[PDB]
């Protein structure tokens, strides 16, 4: 979130489920992108373990821009659209490109 | 996100404003003509939160300079890395100010103030989300006073509902320049407990003694002056422009610094201060660190900690070390010192980490926290502004520009208001 | 010149009203002496305000000045008519006087 | 002196001392500043410390950027201060009457007189010279080839006579089309923009307004025809609540319910958008332009893109003034009472990027009563020629529409004016018999510059102008290219009523103060 | 910033100072041989 | 009015009928001589009625 | 500037150093509590007592 | 390095015959500066200020103000004019000129062994005769007239630079100080600091300078939308915010639903709502606060048709309070009909020089009025500000005193044959200074023919002769030509506060300076 | 404070006036005594007075001892 | 001995400078554009 950002723990079920939660949660999301067949992922910001876990499980290249400049030519080059939230299932704002 | 855009407004604003952006391009690894010098994402990703990226790499830092003389900002111009700014970032003022509150408001402002704005509007077509706004100005000058007034309330008819983050070089009570001092320094605060959040105090005069007894400086000047100000001010923004496990930007540092929006007068300061010979052969261990910034040696003001009471403290490390001790070290001072902390908040000293190492030092803490250390200062200045407005000395200077008799009436009874809202929890 | 120093029988504040609207000359005044600031309710350090309904936020900040002007309001009905405080008055309490003269 | 006995490090200037300081001082103003008055004046390179080249000979920018320290300066710098803020044109003729009217008053108050007796005959002066005013001002009923004239006229003495042509038809037609049925025109509406793309001579008149910022996506079409004006005031960037408040969830499946929940009132402004785009019978192109003032976060600039909405931000106070008319929608604070009556309309709205800088035009209004004059200057100091040439002409094309009576032009007015003091002279029956000689005197400084300008002679061309005016009736002037004395009605130069007469007020007034200043000094030390 | 008062018509000096008038010139040597008379009064007569 | 300030004054009190001075002069500095010439002889008037 | 005639008031402001000074000006501050005029005779005596 | 065994170090000890004679010295040197400042025939003093600007005017308050000095009974003097600045108008430089002669003819007395204690006990019995003499020679005034009223101020500006435009500034301060004349409860009060707010704009002539029937303020509307022009508007006054902010506690709320967080920025929204509906409940048309309006605030005031202005100032506020009758209200939830300021008459948005001017102006009865200055510069804008609260404050003096005195030397001259004669029956050593205040109050005749250049033995000869006789009493120096003339036929009359109280502070600081026989100086304080 | 002329007294004399001149005078005598106080009678002593350069000169005669004080008080000389 | 020119009619600069006439500003500006020409004069071409 955007505001402050807490993790709220009332018993002992919900400090013991989050950090299995969080990585169910994040497995999901890799592997949303793997089904729709797609081999890279170029992001702007940052990319914490668990992204690399299941990027490597998935085998899914992932390219780091830190540029913003940058990554707006590359969505020149392979024809795509650079998505301000986490990963949906793409219909049709994929890149494309041959090698 | 969260992008910051800098106002730099004064004849003392611009001379911190040069060397508060030396750190910057130093610890980032920032280019002035390059692209870039980084490393990892401890500094790659949050050169978007102070800098706008242009076509081809070069790097535009988002600061405003406004200044009500073409000599000053000069300096800025072509000189200390001078030369990396916006050409349209450097509005400057054919009409000094002369040391006067009503001349900066009703003559220089009706004509200045229009195109300053103009110059917020262009910064912010860069800043996808913006943040806030910082102003470093001072309460002993015209156009820190002047344009620093009447800036901040033209900003908030754009932007009323962002935070702000005020930096104010508080008046010295040893030496004196002029004797409307407490008339700008009484006038300037006045309209800055309005509808602010945030104003720190630093003193320059308070820190000469600081360079002679504990730098080992014998001759100091305003080049030597800066440069721990600016240590200071890099402690403040270090969360905001480094990653990290303790995160905490501006948005989160407006919350957890004030209990009531009105007292949000603090007392910044850093830790160690070493000389140029006596540097290297110190060791800095993290209960060495923690231990200064509660003494008196550590005040960037002159104020005296050791017969106050704080509110909230928090702290901001730099360098890999195990965050654990710190908590640890202040809870045992808080039992046997109850009566200069908080009674009923079980973790008064906050805590606040980076992985990126200073310029000079190796570790280094900053300290940022308010208590009752601003309230025995601003007594000083209501009793100064008390015995010349008794007199009606000088009025003519104030009232010749716009200014009336009741002008000073309402600015005197609001500010011993603020006296009497910090005497409660004394 | 000095001969015409006044010898005010009574006492001679040396204050003024403040705000613009009240009436500056009281006959037959009834003068309430009170130490308190005429402010806005603040809270101590020991209370906070915690709330987790959002319908009941604008109630809580609608408390602050009833309670405020309910002080206002039974030390104005008996009659009082001159207010000295060695406190602090807001602009919020300085209507009341204004209103009731 | 008395003042050196009490502080020591105070300066002082006695009688006959003081005069000396406030003449001479207006002597270095008026040798200066004399070599700009007219067509035939010559630029002035003023650089700064910082070394920008600021390339301009109006009267009111050569005396805030000289570099003079000095209290007679600084008082002539003042009056010359309001004329160029109220008005417009009249700054350079300013300061050369207040240097004559003390240069020709001290050739009496050396000899012998007091200078209380100048400044009697300085008010009996200014008395006839306002009444022979307004027997010289001709009405024409406010004729749009006047006004052409009238702006001619003001935009020559700043330029080279080739952008005179091209500024004029900006200059009055955009003053034409703002108000109508005698309502005081608002100077507001016009925009000024400065721009880099061709060259001097090709600064056009936009019919309607050219924002200095573009498109914020790069999904957004570029070029919009036949588009709607949404002109919005709200935020559409994440804010959060005034009270701090922050957030507190349990797992990490409740996490990402408060984000999506979290954009749900920001969500709800966009949805008010793009669902008006669907009442406007959306089954055509038909553009959407939202100019919208307050920032907009990328979320919802990408939420607009997809419905094929043009956003920009971060626009000025006066753009929901000039728009608002322009496009003929209601600026909105709010979207609660949205309907198709808010909305506005233009023919074309497109974009342009001039070095990673882009430019937002919108045209093809119906009744705008809002225009922009677009100056392309090449260099950054010729966009200070025309700027400040335009808002030259702009005040001087917006007094003759207010006032009802134009005033003639170069030495059609000082001639004829001098002349009618000296039938006057003996009226006033007394010792100021010398102040009206001396008022008289420097009125005719006007056609001695422009004749020393031009490159004739000084004294064998006021001796033309007066002999065709004593033997004459029709109000003579100065030619700038033959010599001859012409009229000045005639041959198309004209001038403002308002700047005539307050150069007879505000020159004669600040003149008859610093004639009876004899104690200039220098103390609070 | 701060102007000042220069020159105007003879200020051709080295460091010399110069007095004219009564206020000036007149009335400042009253006053100097005035502390003159008042030294020897003292001194004056047979007591 | 007391010369360009605001003054409040209370007449007889009604209860005890006290006393207060208000002192007219022509500068500040006859002001701070007039108020302590007038503290000391308000000591001398104060000792003669006690002793 | 403080124009003032009474003996407490100038031995108050002026600076002094010597430790039997310091006697006579705290000599004078008693004066004014005690009995309130009478503080410049007793300078005079307590300095010719000593002479 | 041993310290040196001293005795109030670092300080400085002088007595006898050099402070003495050396306060007179000091005094003389400050009635030098302004002599050719009294008369009509006076002349502007340009001074410097250490801000960077410039002073030019000929008040005497207005030029000791500038002027820093070091000595210390130099600094006594300056506070003399400030004291006579704050009582009455144009009571100032004749004070520095009559303390200077008071002082210059006791310095006579003090070389020829006289104690300074016996001049000023004939200081003060010469000053309990001099009061007595201008109430003989008063005269009641009619205040209801019109006509003798502008004869009063007139009398005033002859001295200042606004005596070309005497036409017009006379009108201005009579409608200045009858506008402001409020009385609510029994006291009568005239105002004109707070109330007559004196407004200069740069630009247009002096002849279109007027009192506005009403007040004014430099500020525009807050959205385009609202109207400019508005026929008789119902002007409700505002001080606090119209705005959401935090309240003065440690509120904190904790979110745990998804609804949680858009509740509360409705709520903020609907907070704003409900105080603006209830500021419509009584249809007003303007909306005047002191604090800021959020845009949330705006959008409802612009669908009901109010003109709302933003950032209006205290004290224009307790102004426009009393020009349109309105009740500044800190509570939109407790208007009253009271509080809507009706009455008000046309309101007009006008621009001056490219920035926007809020009117409010044609009320029925105002209460405070402001004065519109338009001149050249800021430079005389401040000069014609200078002389017009030197011109209201004289009209303040008779309403309250309707007795006046006859001036231009004339007065100085009825009272200087008045202690002549009263001195005949001293017979005493105090006689003889007795006889010094009669002759040094011919300073003030003495001005009046060295500032137009006639002469000074010639005429004080024929003016002192014209007072033997008790007949004319009258007769005093005309300024204009340098002749006799009485002062029935000019109309040169000031009024009795003017003239009382010059007298008084006059005599007063040679009181002061005349005991002063040391001087420290050198010491510190905290 | 006081004395700030145009031109000066005579360069930058002081001088003292009146009783407090008198009493200057007195007391500058009873100092110049003590040098030939402890110098009577049988019973009194001597005194030694060193120069500049270092020559000894024990006396207890009054012409011999108040010649080597060097003495530059105007009263004292007498 | 020797003597000096002082200021005329309008040297009010506090350091500035100030250029007239066509030797003066004219000519110097010619100069001055005359050195940046020969100075790429020699990196014009494909020699
Ligand atoms: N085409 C022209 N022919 C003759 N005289 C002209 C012409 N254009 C301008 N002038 C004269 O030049 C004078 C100054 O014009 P301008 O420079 O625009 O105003 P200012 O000198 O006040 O800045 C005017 O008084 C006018 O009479
Ligand atoms: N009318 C008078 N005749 C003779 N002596 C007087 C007269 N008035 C006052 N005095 C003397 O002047 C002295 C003033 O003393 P003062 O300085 O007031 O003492 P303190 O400093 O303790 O107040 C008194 O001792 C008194 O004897
Ligand atoms: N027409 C006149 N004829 C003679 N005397 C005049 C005339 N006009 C003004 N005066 C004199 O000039 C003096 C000006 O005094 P002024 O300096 O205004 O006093 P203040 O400083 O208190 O305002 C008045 O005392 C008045 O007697
Ligand atoms: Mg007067």
């Amino acid at each position: 979130t955007e505001t402050k950002g807490t993790v709220l723990i009332k018993t002992a079920e919900e400090l013991m489920n989050f950090s299995k939660g969080e990585e169910n949660l994040m497995d999901a999301q890799v592997k949303a992108i793997a089904d729709t067949g797609a081999n890279v992922v170029v992001t702007g910001g940052k990319v914490a373990d668990m992204a690399l876990h299941y990027a490597n499980k998935y085998n899914i290249m992932l390219v780091r821009l830190n540029s913003k400049w940058d990554l707006r030519r590359l969505c020149k080059t392979v024809g795509a659209t650079a998505l301000p939230r986490l990963t949906p299932p793409v219909l049709e704002e994929m890149g494309h490109c041959d090698s | 996100m969260r992008e910051i855009v800098h106002i730099q407004a004064g004849q003392c604003g611009n001379q911190i404003g040069a060397k508060f952006w030396e750190v910057i391009s130093d610890e980032h690894g920032i280019d002035p003509t390059g692209t870039y010098h980084g490393d990892s994402d401890l500094q790659l990703d949050r050169i978007s939160v102070y800098y706008n990226e242009a076509t081809g790499g070069k790097y535009v830092p988002r600061a405003i300079l406004v200044d009500l003389e073409p000599g000053t900002m000069d300096s800025v111009r072509s000189g200390p890395f001078g030369q990396i700014f916006r050409p349209d970032n450097f509005v400057f003022g054919q009409s000094g100010a002369g040391n006067n509150w009503a001349k900066g408001h009703y003559t220089e402002g009706a004509e200045l103030v229009d195109s300053v704005l103009d110059v917020v509007r262009k910064e912010a077509e860069s800043c996808d989300c913006l943040q806030g706004f910082q102003l470093t100005h001072s309460l002993g000058g015209g156009t820190g006073s002047g344009m620093g007034t009447l800036l901040i309330s033209k900003i908030r008819e754009e932007y009323p509902d962002r935070i702000m983050n005020t930096f104010s070089v508080v008046p010295s009570p040893k030496v004196s320049d002029t004797v409307v001092e407490p008339y700008n320094a009484t006038l300037s605060v006045h309209q800055l407990v309005e509808n602010t959040d945030e104003t720190y105090c630093i003193d320059n005069e308070a820190l000469y003694d600081i360079c002679f007894r504990t730098l080992k400086l014998t001759t100091p000047t305003y080049g030597d002056l800066n440069h721990l100000v600016s240590a200071t001010m890099s402690g403040v923004t270090t969360c905001l422009r480094f990653p990290g496990q303790l995160n905490a930007d501006l948005r989160k540092l407006a919350v957890n610094m004030v209990p009531f929006p009105r007292l949000h007068f603090f007392m910044p300061g850093f830790a160690p201060l070493t000389s140029r010979g006596s540097q290297q052969y110190r060791a800095l261990t993290v209960p060495e660190l923690t231990q200064q910034v509660f003494d008196a040696k550590n005040m960037m003001a002159a104020c005296d900690p050791r017969h106050g009471r704080y509110l909230t403290v928090a702290a901001v490390f730099r360098g890999r070390m195990s965050m654990k001790e710190v908590d640890e070290q202040m809870l045992n001072v808080q039992n046997k010192n109850s009566s200069y902390f908080v009674e009923w908040i079980p973790n008064n000293v906050k805590t606040a980490v980076c992985d990126i190492p200073p310029r000079g030092l190796k570790m280094a803490v900053t300290f940022i926290g308010n208590s009752t250390a601003i309230q025995e200062l601003f007594k000083r200045i209501s009793e100064q502004f008390t015995a010349m407005f008794r007199r009606k000395a000088f009025l003519h200077w104030y009232t010749g520009e716009g200014m009336d008799e009741m002008e000073f009436t309402e600015a005197e009874s609001n500010m011993n208001d603020l006296v009497s809202e910090y005497q409660q929890y004394q | 010149s000095q001969m015409e120093s006044m010898l005010i029988s009574g006492y001679a504040l040396n204050c003024v009203v403040g705000s613009q609207g009240m009436p500056k000359r009281i006959v037959n005044a009834k003068i309430a002496c009170l130490d308190f600031s005429l402010q806005k309710t603040k809270m101590k350090l020991g209370v906070q305000v915690v709330i987790t309904d959002p319908e009941k936020l604008d109630q809580i900040r609608q408390r602050e000045s009833d309670i405020t002007k309910e002080r206002i309001q039974k030390i104005l009905a008996t009659g009082a008519n001159v207010i000295l405080t060695t406190g602090g008055i807001d602009d919020m309490c300085l209507k009341y006087f204004v209103e009731a003269g | 002196a008395a003042v050196k006995t009490l502080n020591p490090k105070a300066e002082v200037a006695r009688a006959q001392a003081a005069l000396a300081v406030n003449i001479s001082a207006a002597r270095g103003l008026q040798d200066v500043l004399r070599t700009n008055l007219g067509p035939k004046g010559t630029m002035k390179m003023l650089v700064s410390g910082a070394g920008d080249i600021k390339l301009t000979k109006d009267g009111n920018v050569l005396l805030h950027e000289m570099q003079i320290q000095h209290p007679t300066a600084s008082l002539i710098a003042k009056v010359a201060t309001a004329q160029d803020d109220i008005t417009g044109d009249g700054t350079t003729s300013n300061v050369l009457i207040i240097g004559e009217l003390l240069k020709q008053a001290d050739l009496y108050i050396s000899e012998g007189l007091h200078p209380r007796i100048i400044t009697e005959g300085f008010e009996a002066a200014k008395e006839k010279a306002l009444q022979f005013l307004e027997e010289v001002k001709v009405s024409r009923e406010m004729d749009r080839e006047t006004l052409i004239d009238v702006a001619r006229t003001s935009l020559r003495t700043k330029v080279h006579a080739e952008l005179a042509d091209v500024l004029t038809e900006a200059v009055v037609d955009s003053i034409l089309a703002i108000k109508k049925q005698d309502e005081p025109i608002d100077l507001f509406m016009i925009e000024i923009m400065e721009m880099k793309h061709k060259s001097e001579t090709d600064t056009s008149l936009i019919r309607g307004l050219v924002l200095d910022h573009g498109a914020r996506h790069p999904d957004m079409k570029k070029r919009v025809e036949d588009a709607y004006i949404l002109t919005c005031n709200v935020s559409l960037e994440y804010e959060k609540t005034e009270v701090n408040s922050g957030f507190f969830y349990k797992s990490a499946e409740e996490r990402e319910k408060l984000v999506k929940a979290e954009r749900k009132f920001i969500e709800d402004r966009v949805k008010k958008i793009i669902e008006l785009k669907r009442k406007v019978c959306g089954d055509s192109d038909k553009g959407f332009v939202v100019i919208n003032q307050k920032g907009i976060d990328p979320f919802s600039l990408d939420a607009l893109s997809k419905e094929g909405i043009v956003a920009l931000r971060r626009a000025k106070r006066r753009n929901m003034e000039r728009l608002t008319l322009a496009c003929g929608g209601v600026a909105l604070n709010s979207f609660d009472d949205l309907s198709p009556d808010c909305l506005g309309h233009a023919g074309l709205v497109y974009e342009y990027t001039l070095g990673e800088e882009k430019f937002t035009f919108i045209e093809k209004c119906n009744n705008p009563r809002s225009v922009t004059l677009l100056i392309k200057g090449p260099n950054k100091h010729t966009l200070t020629q025309i700027k400040d040439a335009v808002r030259d002409g702009l005040r001087a094309v917006k007094n003759a529409i207010d006032d009802g009576c134009v005033v003639p032009g170069a030495g059609a007015v000082e001639v004829a004016m001098a002349e009618a003091l000296i039938k006057h002279k003996p009226s006033v029956k007394g010792r100021a018999q010398l102040g009206v000689q001396a008022f008289a005197d420097a009125l005719l400084i006007i056609p001695k510059v422009l004749a020393q300008n031009s490159g004739f002679d000084l004294q064998e061309t006021l001796v033309k102008i007066q002999a065709e005016h004593s033997e004459s009736g029709q109000l003579v002037g100065v030619d700038l290219n033959t010599g001859e004395p012409m009229v000045a009605a005639e041959v198309g130069v004209w001038d403002n009523y308002c700047v005539k007469k307050q150069l007879l007020h505000s020159c004669t007034v600040i003149a008859t103060n610093i004639l009876l200043v004899d104690e200039i000094m220098r103390a609070g030390m | 910033h701060v102007p000042k008062a220069p020159g105007f018509a003879q200020m051709l000096k080295e460091g010399a100072k110069h007095f004219s008038g009564l206020e000036e010139a007149v009335y400042r040597n009253i006053q100097a041989c005035k502390e003159l008379a008042q030294t020897t009064r003292t001194a004056y007569g047979p007591n | 009015r007391i010369c360009d300030d605001e003054l409040i004054l209370i007449k007889n009190t009604k209860a005890r009928t006290s006393a207060s001075i208000i002192l007219r002069g022509a500068n500040d500095f006859m002001c701070d001589e007039m108020e302590r010439s007038l503290h000391d002889a308000l000591c001398v008037v104060k000792r003669v009625l006690e002793s | 500037v403080t124009i003032t005639n009474d003996g407490a008031t100038i031995l108050k402001l002026l600076e002094v150093e010597h430790p039997a000074a310091k006697v006579l000006c705290e000599l004078a501050d008693l004066q004014d509590k005690e009995v309130g005029d009478g503080t410049t005779s007793v300078v005079i005596i307590a300095a010719e007592l000593l002479k | 390095h041993r310290p040196v065994l001293v005795l109030s170090q670092n300080t400085k000890r002088e007595s006898g015959r050099k402070v003495q004679s050396g306060n007179i010295n000091a005094a003389k040197t400050i009635a030098d500066i302004i002599r050719t400042c009294l008369g009509p025939k006076s002349m502007m003093k340009m001074l410097l200020d250490p801000m960077g600007g410039i002073v030019m005017t000929n008040d005497g308050n207005a030029i000791l103000r500038e002027i820093q000095v070091q000595h210390p009974a130099a600094k006594s003097m300056i506070e003399i004019s400030r004291t006579q600045d704050e009582e009455v108008g144009d009571g100032t430089t004749s004070v520095i000129i009559l303390a200077g002669e008071m002082l210059s003819v006791a310095e006579h007395f003090l070389e020829q062994q006289m104690h300074p204690t016996v001049v000023i006990s004939a200081y003060r019995k010469a000053l309990d005769d001099m009061i007595s003499t201008l109430k003989k020679i008063s005269i009641p005034v009619d205040i209801s007239d019109s006509d003798m009223m502008l004869n009063i101020i007139n009398s005033s500006i002859t001295t200042k630079a606004i005596s070309r435009w005497s036409s017009l500034a006379c009108n201005i301060a009579l409608d200045a100080v009858k506008m402001v004349q409020f009385e609510e409860n029994g006291r009568k009060e005239i105002d004109i600091k707070k109330y007559a707010r004196v407004e200069k704009i740069p630009g247009g002539i002096i002849e279109d300078s007027c009192v506005l029937r009403g007040v004014m303020i430099n500020k525009d509307v807050t959205h385009p939308r609202m109207r400019r022009y508005i026929k008789n508007p119902r002007i409700v006054l505002l001080d606090s915010s119209l705005e959401y902010k935090k309240g003065e506690s440690q509120t904190d709320i904790e979110i745990t639903r998804e609804e949680d967080f858009t509740r509360i920025l409705q709520m903020e929204e609907e907070y704003i709502q409900q105080l603006c509906e209830d500021i419509i409940q009584l249809k007003p048309d303007v909306v005047i606060t002191e604090k800021g309006i959020s845009d949330l605030a705006q959008h409802y005031l612009m669908r009901a048709n109010i003109t709302a202005i933003r950032r209006v100032r205290k004290t224009d506020n307790n102004r426009i309070a009393r020009a349109c009758g309105a009740r500044i209200v800190s509570r939109p939830e407790e208007l009253r009909e009271d509080d809507v300021g009706t009455g008000a008459g046309l309101l007009e948005i006008k621009k001056i020089g490219d920035e926007y001017f809020t009117f409010i102006t044609d009320c029925k009865d105002p209460k405070a009025c402001t004065i519109l200055l338009r001149g050249a510069s800021k430079e005389i804008l401040s000069e014609v500000e200078r002389n017009l609260q030197d011109a209201m404050q004289v009209c303040r003096n008779v309403l309250l005193d309707p007795q006046l005195v006859p001036g231009g030397g004339a007065s100085e001259m009825a009272v200087a044959h008045a202690l002549t004669e009263k001195s005949k029956a001293m017979t005493g050593v105090e006689q003889w200074p007795y006889r010094a205040v009669a002759q040094a109050l011919e300073v003030i005749p003495r001005t009046l023919i060295q500032n137009c250049g006639a002469s000074t033995i010639r005429l004080l000869t024929s003016l002192r002769a014209k007072h033997t006789q008790e007949n004319c009493e009258t007769w005093g120096v005309n300024g204009e030509t340098g002749t006799l003339v009485d002062m029935k036929e000019l109309g040169i009359w000031e009024p009795l506060a003017v003239k009382l109280q010059t007298y008084k502070t006059a005599v007063e600081t040679a009181v002061l300076l005349l005991r002063i026989d040391d001087i420290v100086s050198g010491h510190k304080k905290k | 404070m006081m004395p700030t002329p145009v031109i000066l007294l005579k360069e930058g004399t002081d001088s003292s006036q009146g009783i407090p001149q008198l009493v200057s005078n007195i007391s500058a005598c009873q100092v110049i005594a003590e040098a030939v106080r402890t110098t009577l009678g049988p019973r009194g002593m001597d005194k030694l007075i060193v120069d500049g350069r270092g020559k000894a000169t024990i006396s207890n005669d009054g012409a011999t001892i108040l010649k080597l004080l060097d003495v530059v008080h105007p009263a004292a000389k007498t």
